[PDB]
């Protein structure tokens, strides 16, 4: 029969969960955002569509920090993303409280994973309308991750999601091939600014605002910090230059 | 064993004039035979032309005044910024105090 | 289509839309118009009050949250009472516990999160009201736009309600102008009353029809109604 | 404590209860009726802790009246006393126990015999020819043990009581201000308004 | 989250049928045949171990389970449902009886308990009836040997002999021909093995057949000595070998 | 089916909208506010001649300074009145003063949207909205005489005059022309009595209609039949005098 | 009527469609796996497919270390697979805590099957679209393989296979045991058992494997571990010098 | 845990579950009440779908809530018991706290409130019952007669009927009951009551039970004969014309 | 959400009927017939075992007659399992009463309780009603011998003779025909067997398909005795009443 796509925890005859699949549509419909793992950290970047001149520039921050060493960015329904970060925060605090050490990225990923997957188990809740790219530096290295509405997530070398996800993935694959030895914190910040600009062609209509953040063992001491002022403009230019 | 109460001394005085009123209090705060402060305000202006002092156990006095001030704030929010008459403040404070009838605010309060 | 995916908030449509939330957004549009704009020293709220009969009053559209914060509503009044009340507590909590005035940006995050919990759970319904939050904190004047979808945005100015698009184009045009109306409250208020009358059509703002509010550098959030706004009509 | 006496004669049950209510140093009242009618043919006297005393009595009463109406029937004195005992037995192991002792005097219209029940606050029930709570038995049981006969008439019983009360007024340290006497028989409950000098 | 299914999933239809129970009985019908025969001095329950793959180890899967040392059960229908029912049965036997009276419950009572658990899955909110029919055989001092059948509805009835599942009709018929009130345990085991043969299509040996009995006490299966009154369990699962031995005299 | 707290594509709450339909079927209730007090009148509307009309209670006291009239599913109003009375008494206990009419109304309206099957906002345990509207009339120092209209939507409006019920649109139009800032308690009474007569199916008399008022001096009072029978007579005369 | 296909209640045929559909989801990953028992070890082989180049291959695994002794491989979407793994780990930990000894592989299997059986009966919980294969060298049963499905069913195996081409791998193994006449791989080293596993994985699927096309798990007395691309490469090299 | 909204509004502003609750009342045996000048009489018809009953024990239609108040009803029997129990309990609680038995109006308002609550509470359906509550306030002699319905609405009547064919019997009463002069006698009051039931009972000396309530907890139910005597005297009035 | 699958077992039909109760009754109408006849010196409870087999152990069976108290018993018509749930609570209610008042529970009080429990499943909780109809046969010193009946609706009534289950119409007519107020237990026992015998949907009315019980005040004692006839005792009384 039909109606398989009306309730959240229902399996369709082919084994799918249509509600999760529809949530993905809300993700693909949102802004594009990315993550670039480097030789000792990770860089996060995102497209901030400017609805009008009325939006105060640099104010509506979209990238979020969890604990002191983790960055999270997402595409889709923004409120769902915040909801997910609040949980990540409680999850991180909880882990630190009991184990003393700040939560490992792999560990943090699964906390988010199990929580999101949980929202695909009952028809009394709806799946998350966001794909989240997040990561940071821990006891043994840098880690980049992307979490889908289905609760699925994996470790990435580079990741993208949203409106211009294909452009970005394309650019990322090139970087991966042309830099087998690893990109650098400084470089990835620029490379990120570029990929966002390029990927903006799938939304070229409205003017946008760039936002980057990073977490590098050498550049930020292993803490998550936003890219501002000089280093920011420097990357914006590196992009504006290669978009021509 | 643990004693939740303490005594910070102090003395306060309230006199009702005909078209005025005063509420005084020394500024000495003590613990046993030591002075904690030579100047620790004990009488407060709570808005709507109401002054209050909760003398005795300082922690309790502070909590009570703080709770009453916040009470005045909500009075405004809930009753279209109406002013809180001194008699209405008094009745309100009674309920604040009696709410802890079994773990009293160890203070002698005057408004 | 839609008819099969709008029976509750817990359901996504095939395109990835949340209809119950959109229907909520609609209650806003159907609401009276209100405008918000700020300089670097002040923030102003101007709203058009609507009445039922000529024998009824003009339902208020502005609510104070603390001495430094307040908002204007558009849509379901009760939901604004609930949201403003929650905001009143958060402000209160910030003062009592940390003896700190709540940052407008943070009040926005709190509102966003409260609204979001009503768009992911069964039996609950989205809030059917839009809010314009203004306030002066440790980083200056601020104006926020709150949408029932949980989306909060910081702007120099904006408007919501029926025909709101009028005032919004006006402001987007007047930007460079009003943004500098510092140290001069009356000038920002007039600039605001001009933006709102850009959404008129039915009538013209009268004395018991206009409602204005302001907060700023040395101005505790206060509301003006009737005779008090006469000097702006 | 107060005085709670009960005696079951041939065709009725007599309950004598002191009239004094003392609070500390002063006698607040001297006309208190330490009794509640549980049904047309069942009466209950009580003594004990200051507030629990009437609170319990009235609670038991309300329950019996509710039963009477729901069933359009009157429970036997035995059934009422078992209900009352169970209530006290629950109370004794509760947070704050009802410190009340009671005597239940009723006339069983089905058996056609008067019945007297003694139940203390622990829920200790026993059926007796005559009983009392507190120190009362200490002064009167030797008299009852002597003059009591199962075939006594209501008039003979009131005489034996009068004797008991006289002993109480002689040897007991407290002035309980006389007693109020009530009779329970096939015709309901009635009060002997003349025992002050009968 | 939170189970918001606080209403019944089984309700009466206009005809008066209880759909889910009917459907559950249908699930039982597709199940592999199992049976029980009561002798004058014992009871036998048996079934076929329909292995789902030759790589699977059919011994690691028991269709005949010990509930108490004097009661066993076998079923037809949904295996997984049976498994949890057994855990609950073994537990209720303790919590609602052994921990109270110091002894194991009599067969009818335990059956009564199991039946209750199944009845609840017929009326409680948010669940479906169990898709199984059990056959429970046991012995107790005051009732001797007995055999009961418990259905999805929670209904249970005593039998002298009976079968459930796939070829129950045929098997029940074959049993009415060979049963009498004077069968000895070994006779019933024999009749059981014959009845089961009609239902089995492929291999029919001690590794494809699961069979257990409620007979005499096995002091050798007690684990200790020293207490006269403790004589051992009356329940016993026949070994692969024990079955084949009797298969020759088939 | 469909959640009891669902939005229509127009941004309205179905249950509340349907709630209003029920109110339109209720008896007419009219309120008029003058600087001399507020008058509240209602249509008894007995369903049978055997029904003892004075047992029809559609005008009730909330406190000595607040009264209210109801229209629609009247039974649904008992708990509202109860809540209202408690709210007023409680306020007085906590502040040694009278509760402001507007505040009393706000408290009542807070109940309005507390319905649903598990809405993520608190513990709104009530299966449906109220099927009745209320006219709340009272007096207080800060805003004097007041008339409010509390609906199952949660919103309430202040009116100088207002009619709710089956005859509302008709009666409201009337009040539009008849009301002016200088009315007197006397005028208002006749005016309410008159407009009721126009919209009532029955011939208005002191048995199928009831008046009341609230004055700073004597509080809220419900006019007994006799007192009203006369106000009716006095009306018939003034109308017949042109 | 038509809702007997959305929640776990019986259909008129006495079926549970949702459970059936959950089974369909187990093949979503298009991964095949197989497990065999050695003389004193247990090996689980599973295909590893990393399509996207942007993915960090080291984080793409369907094999889990449940406890020091139990290993679990999953066939089904990763989110449900991780849900099952976390639960299994918690269950194994708690069991050791309450009963004083390591939870046996077959017992954890039964526990997980029981949990699954519940999603089959209670309507608010959906089944998990996964099949769980648990392996270990039990201290009482020796090399062990127990597999559970969305139906709440579980059983022990001599060897087993799961995935889209499950049937080919199964019959391949079946044939091998009909031949050897024993219920295990008569090998002393696990390295050889791992080789046999990879070999027959190839014969049956008719495909060659590089060091990154496989994922291997090995259970031995007191330990379960997974191999590295290089540990596997070493295995691949050895099978190459025989063919 | 079950809280589904069963009583909700429909587009036309109606609450069907409540409305249907009334259909259950229309299907119940008729019940009538008429107040005299010094009493109140309650009459109820007895079904005849099956007869071989044991009238001694079968629950009667009129129930005592307290010694001075009675309640009769039309609709689902099982539902009425739940209301009667709550009523009786409330009557005892009132005496225990106010130290005075309930007034008829109070007891009525209480039952009506219970009914109203079941019209807007999750997980429950309204009561398929309508009641007539009659009696005398403590130390008062003015008769009281009230009626409640599934909606929770109540009010007093000089005379009133509910249930099947109540339409007919109410008409009889509207043109046979003069408020100016109420049945000044317990006898002529009971007569009027029987007369109204005959319009619908269709000869039922055994199908018409009556209860008379007088001041000071004076409640008594008549017997077949006593009633049958009124039936007899009434049929002649017709023929003697 | 869940609402989609809720049957709403406790609502009114537009006619003012309770669907589930109606259907439950329909279900009961197919249950083996059970009869109750009240004599002047006792009461009889007879029931027909619906469906049987040769292998059915009829000695250890008891599917229709249950002892509730020492002076009360019930005859069951409907879902046996459902009946056992109720019987057990009834057994408990009887004892609570005994413990509280030291007197056996008056028959109506026990019947009213079970009925109120049934009535509950009719007005709230969203659960299906119990598909059970009871015939209570009991004695107490207030009304002596009593016969009651309760069905899914939670309604109960008193009778001199009554039937529940299948063909109650034909059965009720036969009872109304031969019943006489002055009957005697043995007369009743015969009426019971005759009635079943004529309404049976089976060939003959053998003993293996019957359950019999009587509540007599055995003259030789002065107290009440409950007797649940044993297979043999039934086979006997079956030959004597000329049904061999």
């Amino acid at each position: 029969g039909t109606g398989y796509d009306l309730s959240n925890s229902v399996f369709s005859p082919d084994g799918r969960n249509f509600q999760v699949e529809y949530a993905v549509k809300a993700v693909e419909n949102g802004t594009t955002s990315i993550g670039i793992k480097c030789n000792d950290g990770v860089v996060f970047a995102v497209e901030k569509l400017i609805t009008s001149k009325l939006l105060v520039p640099q104010k509506n921050v979209k990238i979020q920090v969890v604990d002191r060493h983790i960055g999270c960015v997402y595409s889709g329904l923004i409120p769902d993303g915040r909801h997910l970060v609040n949980r990540g925060r409680e999850e991180a605090a909880s882990f630190k409280k009991l184990y003393k050490t700040p939560i490992p990225i792999p560990a943090f990923a699964d906390r988010l994973g199990q929580y999101v997957q949980a929202h695909t188990l009952y028809n009394s809740v709806r799946p998350f309308g966001v794909s989240t790219i997040f990561g940071g530096v821990d006891k043994n290295g840098a880690h980049l991750y992307m979490l889908e509405p289905s609760g699925s997530y994996w470790g990435y070398k580079g990741a993208a999601t949203g409106k211009g996800r294909q452009s970005a993935k394309a650019e990322l694959e090139k970087l991966v091939d042309h830099h087998p030895e690893g990109l650098s914190a400084r470089e990835a910040v620029k490379q990120a600014a570029k990929i966002i600009y390029l990927a903006h062609e799938d939304n070229k209509e409205k003017d946008f605002e760039l936002e980057i953040s990073w977490c590098s063992l050498s550049e930020t001491n292993g803490l998550h910090k936003f890219v501002k002022g000089d280093l920011l403009q420097e990357a914006i230019d590196f992009a504006q230059k290669e978009i021509n | 064993q643990f004693n939740p109460y303490g005594d910070n001394g102090g003395t306060i005085l309230g006199i009702a004039g005909e078209d005025f009123a005063v509420l005084a209090g020394d500024t000495r705060n003590i613990t046993d035979y030591s002075i904690n402060s030579r100047y620790e305000p004990k009488v407060f202006d709570c808005g709507d032309n109401i002054v209050m002092s909760a003398n005795g156990f300082a922690a309790d006095g502070d909590a009570l005044v703080k709770r009453f001030k916040n009470s005045v704030k909500w009075y405004h929010f809930d009753h279209n910024d109406k002013k809180l008459s001194i008699n209405s403040a008094a009745r309100n404070i009674q309920h604040l105090l009696y709410g802890k009838r079994f773990f009293p605010y160890y203070v002698h309060t005057i408004i | 289509f839609r008819n099969n995916y709008d029976g509750d908030t817990v359901t996504f449509s095939p395109t990835g839309r949340l209809f119950q939330v959109e229907y909520a957004l609609e209650a806003i549009k159907q609401g009276s118009v209100t405008v918000g704009l700020r300089s670097n020293t002040h923030a102003v709220l101007v709203a058009l009050k609507r009445n039922a009969d000529e024998l009824s009053s003009y339902q208020k559209k502005i609510i104070k949250c603390d001495e430094h914060m307040g908002l204007s509503l558009a849509g379901l009044a009760p939901d604004a009472r609930v949201l403003s009340n929650y905001l009143r507590q958060q402000c209160n909590y910030s003062s009592l516990v940390f003896n700190r005035k709540l940052a407008v940006e943070r009040a926005g995050h709190l509102l966003c999160d409260k609204a979001q919990k009503n768009t992911q759970s069964y039996g609950g319904r989205p809030y059917g009201v839009g809010l314009l939050i203004i306030g002066y904190d440790k980083s200056g004047a601020h104006l926020l736009e709150f949408q029932p979808s949980g989306n909060v945005t910081e702007l120099y100015g904006t408007a919501i309600g029926a025909r709101s698009q009028g005032a919004k184009t006006y402001l987007e045009r007047t930007l460079d102008t009003f943004i500098k109306i510092d140290g001069n409250p009356d000038e920002l208020i007039k600039a605001g009353v001009e933006a709102i009358s850009q959404s008129l059509r039915d009538e013209s703002l009268t004395v018991d029809n206009l409602s204005i509010a302001i907060v700023g550098k040395d101005t505790p959030f206060t509301i003006y109604d009737g005779e008090a706004v006469a000097k702006y009509i | 404590m107060d005085i709670i006496l009960g005696i079951r004669v041939q065709d009725s049950v007599i309950l004598a209860s002191s009239k004094a209510v003392t609070r500390g140093i002063s006698v607040l009242k001297d006309s208190d009726d330490k009794t509640r009618q549980l049904s047309p043919h069942t009466l209950m006297s009580f003594a004990g802790e200051a507030g629990d005393t009437v609170q319990f009595a009235e609670y038991i009463q309300a329950n019996i009246q509710l039963y009477s109406i729901r069933e359009d029937y009157e429970l036997s004195p035995q059934a009422v006393s078992s209900f009352v005992r169970q209530e006290l037995a629950k109370s004794i192991r509760s947070r704050r126990p009802y410190q009340v002792n009671v005597l239940i005097g009723g006339y069983d219209k089905k058996k056609n015999k008067p019945e007297l029940y003694q139940i203390d606050y622990l829920g200790t029930k026993v059926e007796l020819p005559y009983g009392a709570h507190g120190y009362s038995g200490f002064y009167t049981f030797s008299l009852l043990d002597h003059h009591y006969r199962p075939d006594m008439t209501t008039e003979e019983g009131l005489d034996l009581l009068k004797l008991c009360v006289q002993e109480l007024e002689k040897r007991m340290p407290m002035d309980f201000k006389g007693v109020i006497v009530k009779i329970v028989d096939k015709d309901g409950i009635r009060q002997v308004d003349d025992f002050q000098a009968q | 989250m939170t189970d918001r299914y606080s209403f019944s999933l089984t309700t009466f239809s206009p005809s008066g049928k209880l759909g889910q129970i009917d459907y559950a009985l249908t699930a039982v019908k597709q199940g592999v045949t199992s049976l029980g025969i009561k002798a004058t001095n014992g009871v036998v329950i048996a079934t076929e171990k329909k292995s789902s793959s030759p790589l699977a180890m059919s011994e690691t899967l028991s269709k005949v389970s010990l509930l108490t040392p004097d009661i066993g059960a076998v079923y037809s229908g949904m295996g997984p449902d049976y498994r949890v029912l057994v855990d609950k049965s073994r537990k209720v036997a303790h919590t609602s009886y052994k921990r109270i009276y110091g002894e194991y419950p009599p067969t009818k009572l335990l059956v009564s308990e199991v039946a209750k658990i199944m009845q609840e899955a017929t009326q409680s909110g948010g669940v479906r009836p169990f898709g199984v029919s059990l056959l429970i055989a046991g012995h107790d001092e005051f009732n001797g040997f007995s055999l009961y059948q418990v259905d999805p509805s929670g209904s249970y009835f005593p039998w002298k002999a009976t079968a459930i599942g796939k070829g129950s009709v045929a098997a029940k018929t074959f049993l009415e021909k060979r049963w009498n009130d004077e069968l000895e345990l070994e006779d019933a085991i024999h009749i059981a093995l014959l009845t089961l043969k009609e239902s089995v299509e492929g291999e029919f040996n001690g590794d494809t057949i699961e069979l257990a009995i409620i007979g005499d006490e096995n002091p050798d299966l007690l684990g200790y000595t020293g207490i006269p009154t403790d004589k051992g369990p009356r329940f016993r699962k026949l070994t692969s070998q024990e079955i084949n031995d009797r298969l020759e005299a088939l | 089916d469909r959640g009891v707290s669902t939005f229509s594509p127009e941004g309205r709450l179905f249950q509340v909208e349907y709630s209003l339909e029920a109110i339109k079927l209720g008896s007419t209730a009219i309120g008029i506010a003058t600087k001399e007090g507020v008058v509240l009148g209602v249509e008894k509307r007995a369903t049978s001649p055997l029904l003892e009309s004075d047992s029809i209670e559609k005008i009730v006291e909330i406190d000595r300074h607040i009264g209210c009239a109801m229209s629609g599913l009247t039974a649904d109003a008992r708990s509202m009145i109860e809540h209202a009375r408690t709210a007023a008494v409680t306020h007085n206990l906590y502040y040694d003063e009278d509760i402001n009419v507007e505040s009393l109304t706000q408290s009542v309206c807070d109940l309005a949207l507390r319905f649903g099957e598990g809405a993520s906002g608190e513990e709104r345990l009530m299966s449906r909205p109220f099927g009745v509207a209320l006219l709340i009339a009272g007096h207080d120092a800060d805003d004097g005489y007041q008339l409010f209209h509390a609906e199952p939507s949660g919103t309430f409006y202040r009116y100088n005059a207002k009619a709710i019920g089956s005859g509302s649109e008709g009666a409201q139009a009337e009040l539009l022309n008849e009301w002016h800032s200088s009315l007197t308690l006397k005028e208002a009474e006749l005016l309410v009595l008159k407009i009721l007569k126009q919209v009532m199916e029955e011939k208005l008399d002191e048995n199928n209609a009831q008046l009341s008022c609230i004055t700073k001096q004597d509080g809220f009072k419900i006019y007994d039949n006799e007192k009203t029978a006369e106000l009716i007579k006095e009306l018939k005369e003034k109308e017949a005098a042109e | 009527a038509g809702y007997d296909r959305h929640i776990t209640i019986f259909s008129p045929e006495g079926r549970l469609y949702q459970v059936e559909y959950a089974f369909k989801a187990t093949n979503q990953t298009n991964i095949n796996s197989l497990a065999v028992r050695g003389k004193d070890c247990t090996v689980v082989i599973s295909q590893k497919k990393v399509p996207d180049k942007l993915l960090d291959p080291t984080t793409v695994s369907y094999i889990f270390c449940i406890s020091r002794t139990i290993g679990m491989v999953v066939n089904g979407p990763i989110p449900d697979a991780r849900n099952a793994a976390l639960r299994a780990k918690a269950e194994a930990a708690e069991f050791r805590y309450k009963y004083g000894y390591d939870m046996p592989c077959d017992v954890l299997a039964k526990r997980m099957a029981n949990l699954s059986q519940i999603y089959t009966q209670r309507a608010y919980m959906r089944p998990l679209g996964v099949i769980l294969t648990f392996v270990s060298v039990d201290e009482e049963l020796g090399p062990s393989i127990y597999k559970t499905d969305p139906a709440g069913y579980y059983v022990g195996y001599k060897a087993t296979a799961t995935g889209p081409k499950q049937q080919e791998i199964t019959t391949n193994l079946e044939n091998h045991f009909k031949k050897s006449k024993i219920d295990h791989i008569n090998e002393e080293s696990w390295e050889k058992v791992v080789e046999f596993a990879i070999t027959h994985m190839i014969d049956a699927l008719g495909t060659e494997f590089s060091k990154n096309d496989l994922e291997v798990g090995v259970a031995t007395k007191d330990k379960f571990f997974t191999l590295s691309a290089e540990n596997i490469e070493e295995r691949l090299v050895a099978i190459a010098e025989q063919d | 845990g079950y809280d589904r909204a069963l009583s909700i509004f429909s587009p036309d502003g109606h609450i069907f579950q409540v409305e249907y609750a009334l259909e259950a009342v229309k299907r119940g045996t008729c019940a009538v009440g008429v107040k005299g000048k010094n009493c109140v009489v309650l009459g109820c018809e007895r079904r005849s779908t099956l007869k071989l009953q044991d009238t001694r024990i079968t629950p009667s239609k009129v129930s005592k809530i307290d010694s001075h108040v009675v309640l009769s009803f039309s609709g689902l029997n099982a539902d009425s018991r739940i209301l009667i129990e709550k009523a009786r309990v409330e009557a005892q609680s009132h005496r225990l706290t106010l130290e005075d038995p309930v007034t008829v109006e109070y007891l009525t308002r209480y039952v009506a409130g219970v009914q109203q609550r079941y019209t807007q509470s999750g997980g429950v359906r309204p009561f398929g019952v309508s009641t007539l509550i009659a009696g005398f306030d403590p130390r008062d002699d003015e008769p009281k007669l009230y009626q409640t319905e599934p909606s929770g609405i109540y009010s007093s009547w000089s005379a009133q009927t509910i249930g099947r064919n109540s339409k007919t019997v109410r008409e009889f009463l509207e043109k046979n009951y003069d408020r100016k002069e109420p049945p000044a006698t317990v006898e002529e009051c009971v007569k009027l009551t029987v007369r109204s039931l005959l319009e619908v009972v269709q000869t039922g000396a055994k199908n018409i039970e009556i209860t008379v309530v007088k001041p000071d907890s004076d409640i008594v139910a008549l017997s077949s004969e006593e009633i049958n005597q009124y039936v007899t005297q009434i049929e002649q009035e017709k023929q003697e014309q | 959400g869940s609402r989609r699958y809720d049957s709403r077992t406790t609502i009114f039909s537009p006619e003012g009927r309770l669907y589930q109760v109606e259907y439950a009754l329909e279900s009961i109408s197919h249950a083996g017939t059970a009869i109750g006849i009240m004599a002047s010196d006792g009461i009889v409870l007879a029931a027909e075992r619906k469906v049987t087999s040769t292998l059915l152990e009829q000695d250890t069976s008891t599917e229709k007659l249950y002892k509730l108290n020492d002076k009360i018993a019930v005859a069951v018509a409907g879902l046996t399992a459902d009946a056992e749930i109720l019987i057990n609570t009834a057994r408990i209610h009887a004892q609570n009463y005994l413990k509280t008042y030291n007197e056996d529970i008056p028959v109506e009080i026990l019947v009213r309780r079970l009925s109120d429990i049934k009535q509950g499943y009719t007005q709230h909780g969203g659960l299906r009603p119990f598909g059970v109809s009871f015939i209570y046969a009991g004695y107490d010193d207030r009304y002596g011998y009593q016969l009651y009946t309760s069905n899914p609706s939670g309604n109960y009534t008193g009778w001199k003779a009554i039937s529940v289950g299948a063909n109650t119409s034909a059965a009720q007519t036969l009872l109304q025909m031969d019943y006489k107020d002055d009957m005697k237990v043995d007369d009743a026992i015969e009426l019971a067997l005759k009635t079943l015998s004529k309404t049976t949907d089976s060939s003959a009315l053998t003993y293996d398909r019957l359950e019999f019980a009587t509540i007599r005040k055995g003259a030789n004692d002065g107290e009440v005795y409950q007797k649940i006839f044993k297979p043999q005792e039934i086979k006997d009384i079956l030959v004597k009443t000329g049904i061999t």
